[PDB]
């Protein structure tokens, strides 16, 4: 009713005022951070035999 | 190679394994039973005769039983309709006496057509309830059903009229090659309806069986 | 709360026979396995058997073994140390541990209360090496236990376990895998060392801790307890 | 009102000529010359067997060797996955588990499902034996996830469109979250713990402050019903499942989308999301009896882990990143590498 | 004491029948084998039962060649004494493993059908396994005698691999090959008409399944019986001439052995029968 069209209003109204960043920004941040820790990765880099837990 | 300690928790983990099995077991040889309703439908006539998800437990003729009411979700059936994938059979309950109401019978009609050609029930049997017998005669005894039916063309009596509802209700069901409905009419006052039940569920077990064995 | 109750003590004539009971109440007794451990008077502690849960595995000290008979008793929560024929040797309190085993658990975590057994007329080796130890409050104590064979095995723990004896009273568990602590103990007791040559550090010495000190093996199911380092002052 | 059929759609075109504003470019674009990850192959170590109905979910311990799983048979067992070995198997009042979690000290864990009650476990007591510590009452439908803040709080998502976070020392709700407009299905909570992210039937998922208990963004694009989420390692990031065979990744801080996982051949929903370590992998499981590993930095399948029987429901991976656990309908749970 | 006969027709009608079975068998236990083997994912009692037959006929089976070389020469067996007491104590006891399968299965369809909530229709596949160990011991027991006393009779054309000698005095083999299919028939008859019976009774002969389910009841003792009767029919014949007449004049059993062995022919075309009545018969297929 009255009320849930208020608190939609409001809702929207707080959501559009927010800060966005660039896009390419937020993609080289994604990337550097995939590339920095590529090495401590056991799932993307095999580990040998002797260091596998559940090796079985 | 294993020390003492790993050498005991093999053993407690075999023990945990027997006890898990036996649980199994013992839980493998109960019936389970849905029971689905339009809602004041005499679902609480039924459960008289024998928060969430409410369950009741009777045992008849060296069997255990267990029935499932589902009455009390408001949520989306989409989600947790496939739960109860493994029900040997489901109780369907459906007021005689709301045919000139309000239109509870298309209601009716909407929740089986739903419910009997699902993507999960299409090899579970339905066990269909008809309630408020002498309601619905003394109903009929004064009001035509032709107010719910608009195409019905019949005797304004209780033995036409209740056989037009039957196939009506039947008709619903289009996967007749692998799913059987039994159907039984019932009153405030029956004490018949457990044998009814056991006799659906007896037939519903010697159909898994035969399936089992791969001879049909 | 949880407690263990024995009796069947007694003066016994040599070569007869005696029964001993050991009542469990406050804990799920199907659930853990019953040690039984004997203290000569003044010759430290010794093992003496085990019995493990559901009576699968039974084990004896050779010093015992085809003498004693033990058994449980699920329904009662009663453990049982039947035993025949005994001799001179054998007078000695004798004590009701219980312990369950599985990953990360605490095994020998409570001892019972002991029933004197006065009486008329390879095998892993633990030295302490210490008889006592003069120590004011307030200071820093170390105690140090050797074994024979390494101790580490390949899952990478170390099977050795640390036991306080106060004067009158049953051992308590201080610390298993010589790294955990028990529950129940402050944090000044702390464990370390390496295979074949461990040590228990204490750091601010306080009252009540004077007692012995024994340290026990859990690799080679004959258990070997030390010798035992006495605290005075 | 007059008011909100104007309002409304008012805010809703400058949030989208905001967004179109703030999209000058795309991850493809940007992360087109990165060398592809390449084939990966992983095969099955460890197979763990015992329960005897289907599995709905499971939970990584934070030591990355101990996990619980939940299935409908009414126990709850934990697995010591480097031996394979039972450590607990806890009996539950009501069989109908939906879901099951592991709290990072390892003294608790939790439950719930269709008797819209989350039960808390305690698994270290004096007895020996493992006690339900409490037992949580309040939510009208059922309850789809937990999870554990820490040792004495706890966020639940019921099928009732609402989020709560609780106390469990008194069991009251300390703060309701409100907003969805259908059944919330599953949420992840941040690296810090301090926001969280939910995703709901109604297509839509939103971010909350469970600090002040308010929506702070809301992020749109799906087309059916949610089932699964879960944040990125960074914390700046989220990934969603859904019933329309397509995973997406969005961004809080751009307030957009990034990319989209589909594939022609796939037409089945997605159960389950699950990210690597370093945040290069992406795994799904699928309606299919699959699980694909989708290249997360380029939207290319790199492998398949083919080998359940049936619907593949859950999906975890541990706290190092050393290993990959499924679990599927079949009652098997099997630990990849 | 005993008697053997040499013919000669039975060389020249025999060896076309019996490859064919050969064939056919083979064919069908390894298509059999093949399904089970890896189709098979559903392992249940039932499904252990089926396999177990299944396994006991290719066995069966594999021997036919060395059969096949003696009646390819009239009489003659130039293989050794081992290779025929190993041949022959092969077929008669993968003969009696055939027929308590047959059985067991037929057991197992009864209690399925007509005590539907009994405790046997929910046992284990370790139990399976066991019963059928115990099952194999059991006849491998029975049949092993004949390792014992070995008898290549190098009289006739010094090479007579004969164990169903026509003699005067009885032995354990006459007697074990008349009960193998008598009791057997009687356990067979009974489960699979009250089954019929109780279907009928309840009234679910209206869908198609369980009519099918009805005429393959009817088609497996129909073969049994089939396969089964004449040589016990022969046997008795036997028997009952050997006793009334005197065994001295040797002569009028001369027709009456290469009758039997014809009739052994017929027993033998069970093995090629059953893999189409029982796996490939199913609905599921
Ligand atoms: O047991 C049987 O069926 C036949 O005695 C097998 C056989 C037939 C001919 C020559 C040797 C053996």
């Amino acid at each position: 009713s009255i009320a849930q069209a208020r608190k939609l209003v409001e809702q929207l109204k707080m959501e559009a005022n927010i800060d966005r960043i660039k896009v390419s920004k937020a993609a080289a941040d994604l990337m550097a951070y995939c590339e920095a820790h590529a090495k401590e990765d056991p799932l993307l880099t095999p580990v040998p035999a002797s260091e596998n837990p559940f090796r079985e | 190679t294993l020390s003492a300690e790993d050498k005991a928790a093999v053993e407690r983990s075999k023990m945990i394994d027997r006890n898990l099995r036996e649980d199994g077991e013992k839980a493998a040889r109960e019936v389970k039973l849905l029971l689905l309703g339009a809602g004041e439908s005499g679902k609480s006539t039924i459960v008289k005769q024998m928060t969430g998800i409410v369950e009741t437990h009777f045992t008849f003729k060296d069997l255990h039983f267990k029935m499932f009411d589902v009455g009390a979700q408001r949520s989306e059936r989409k989600k947790w309709i496939h739960c109860f994938e493994g029900v040997t059979a489901i109780i369907f309950c459906v007021a005689l006496s709301d045919y000139d109401l309000v239109n509870r019978m298309h209601e009716s009609m909407k929740l089986f057509d739903s419910i009997c050609n699902n993507k999960w029930f299409t090899d579970t049997s339905i066990i269909l309830f008809l309630n408020k017998k002498d309601l619905f005669e003394e109903k009929i005894k004064k009001s035509p059903l032709t107010i719910c039916y608009p195409e019905y063309a019949g005797s304004n009596t209780y033995e036409e009229a209740a056989a037009y509802i039957q196939c009506q209700f039947e008709d619903l069901n289009k996967r007749k090659d692998t799913k059987e409905i039994y159907t039984h009419f019932t009153c405030s006052t029956d004490t018949k309806n457990v044998q009814f039940v056991f006799d659906a569920v007896t037939d519903v077990i010697i159909k898994n069986n035969l399936k089992d064995c791969g001879l049909f | 709360d949880v407690q263990l109750v024995e009796s069947g003590g007694g003066l016994v004539q040599p070569g007869g026979s005696r029964k001993l009971s050991c009542s469990a109440s406050g804990f799920a007794f199907s659930s853990f396995g019953m040690h039984w451990v004997r203290q000569a008077p003044e010759k430290g502690l010794e093992w003496v058997a085990y019995i493990s849960s559901g009576s699968g595995t039974i084990y004896y000290a050779d010093t015992v073994k085809g003498r004693f008979t033990i058994s449980r008793d699920d329904p009662k929560n009663t453990l049982f140390l039947q035993m025949t024929s005994l001799r001179s040797e054998d007078t000695a309190m004798y004590y009701c541990v219980r312990s369950i085993y599985y990953y990360g658990s605490s095994p020998f975590d409570f001892w019972g209360q002991g029933t004197t057994l006065t009486v008329s007329s390879s095998d892993i080796v633990m030295t302490q090496a210490t008889s006592s130890v003069p120590v004011t409050p307030g200071e820093s104590v170390s105690i140090s236990c050797r074994s024979s064979k390494s101790l580490l095995h390949s899952n990478g723990n170390t099977y050795l376990y640390w036991f306080l004896q106060r004067p009158g009273q049953s051992p308590q568990l201080l610390i298993y895998r010589m790294s955990n602590l028990a529950s129940g103990v402050p944090d000044r007791f702390s464990g370390s060392g390496s295979g074949t040559a461990f040590t228990l550090t204490i750091s601010r010495l306080e009252a009540e801790d004077v007692g012995v000190y024994y340290c026990m093996q859990h690799l080679e199911y004959p258990l070997t307890f030390g010798a035992g380092t006495k605290l005075e002052l | 009102l007059d008011q909100l059929r104007q309002e409304a759609e008012q805010l809703k075109n400058q949030i989208r000529d905001a967004r179109k504003a703030c999209a000058d470019a795309t991850l493809s674009q940007i992360t087109n010359n990165i060398d592809p990850v390449g084939r990966i192959q992983m095969r099955t170590r460890r197979t763990l067997r015992g329960h005897l109905a289907k599995i709905y979910a499971m939970h990584w311990g934070t030591d990355s060797r101990l996990l619980v799983s939940a299935s409908q048979d009414g126990k709850l067992i934990i697995w010591d996955s480097y031996t394979t070995n039972k450590v607990h198997a806890i009996p539950l009042r009501s069989s109908w588990v939906m879901t099951c979690a592991y709290a990072p000290s390892g003294n608790y864990v939790a439950c719930g499902g269709l008797d819209n009650i989350c039960s808390i476990y305690n698994l270290k007591t004096r007895e020996g034996n493992v006690r339900v510590s409490r037992e949580l009452a309040g939510h009208t439908g059922y309850l789809s996830c937990c999870r554990f803040l820490d040792d004495n709080q706890i966020v639940t998502s019921s099928g009732d469109t609402t989020c709560a976070l609780w106390d469990i020392e008194t069991g009251q709700q300390t703060t309701t979250f409100t907003g969805h407009t259908g059944d919330v299905m599953s949420l992840s909570l941040a690296p810090d713990t301090r926001l969280f992210v939910s995703g709901a039937c109604d297509a839509s998922a939103k971010l909350w402050d469970v600090r002040e208990g308010m929506c702070r963004q809301t992020f749109t694009g799906h087309e059916s019903d949610i089932n699964a989420i879960c944040f990125f390692p960074n914390g700046n990031a989220f990934a969603t499942g859904s019933d329309d065979a397509t995973c997406r990744l969005f961004d809080l801080r751009a307030d957009q989308e990034l990319m989209t996982y589909s594939h022609d051949n796939i037409i089945c929903g997605i159960t389950s999301v699950s990210f690597s370590k370093s945040g290069r992998l992406l795994l799904a499981g699928y309606d299919d009896f699959n699980c694909n590993v989708w290249d997360a930095l380029k939207a290319d399948r790199a492998g398949v882990l083919a080998g359940h029987d049936n619907r593949v429901s859950c999906l975890g991976v541990t706290d190092d990143g050393m290993a990959v656990a499924t679990g599927s309908w079949d009652s098997f749970l099997k630990i990849w590498n | 004491n005993c008697c053997v006969f040499r013919d000669d027709f039975i060389a020249k009608v025999l060896p076309p029948v019996l490859g064919l079975e050969f064939i056919f068998g083979l064919l069908g236990n390894g298509l059999a084998l093949w399904i089970f083997c890896f189709h098979l994912k559903s392992w249940k009692s039932s499904r252990i039962f089926l396999f177990n037959l299944a396994v006991a006929d290719f066995l069966l089976i594999i021997c036919l060649p060395f059969v096949m070389d003696y009646y390819v020469r009239r009489s003659d067996w130039k293989f050794g004494d081992i290779p025929c007491r190993l041949v022959l104590f092969m077929f008669a006891m993968n003969r009696q493993g055939s027929i308590i399968f047959l059985t067991v299965v037929a057991v197992d369809r009864y209690f399925r059908v007509v005590h539907p909530h009994h405790a046997l229709n929910k046992i284990s596949n370790w139990t399976a396994a066991i019963i059928s160990c115990l099952l194999w011991g059991i006849t491998v027991g029975l049949t092993v005698h004949l390792l014992k006393k070995k008898l290549l009779i190098q009289n006739g054309t010094a090479n007579v691999c004969i164990s169903f000698s026509i003699c005067h005095t009885f032995r354990w083999h006459e007697a074990m090959f008349l009960l193998e299919f008598f009791l057997p028939l009687g356990i067979i008859l009974f489960c699979s008409a009250r089954i019929i019976w109780s279907l009928r009774q309840r009234q679910m002969d209206r869908h198609a399944k369980i009519k099918r389910a009805i005429t393959f009841i009817m088609v497996v003792a129909i073969v049994f019986v089939i396969c089964f009767l004449p040589s016990v029919v022969v046997r008795i014949h036997i028997f009952w001439l050997l006793h009334t007449s005197g065994t001295q004049n040797c002569e009028v059993y001369r027709s009456v052995d290469l009758a039997f062995f014809i009739t052994l022919s017929f027993t033998y075309m069970n093995s090629m029968l059953d893999p189409v009545v029982y796996y490939f018969s199913s609905p599921s297929f």
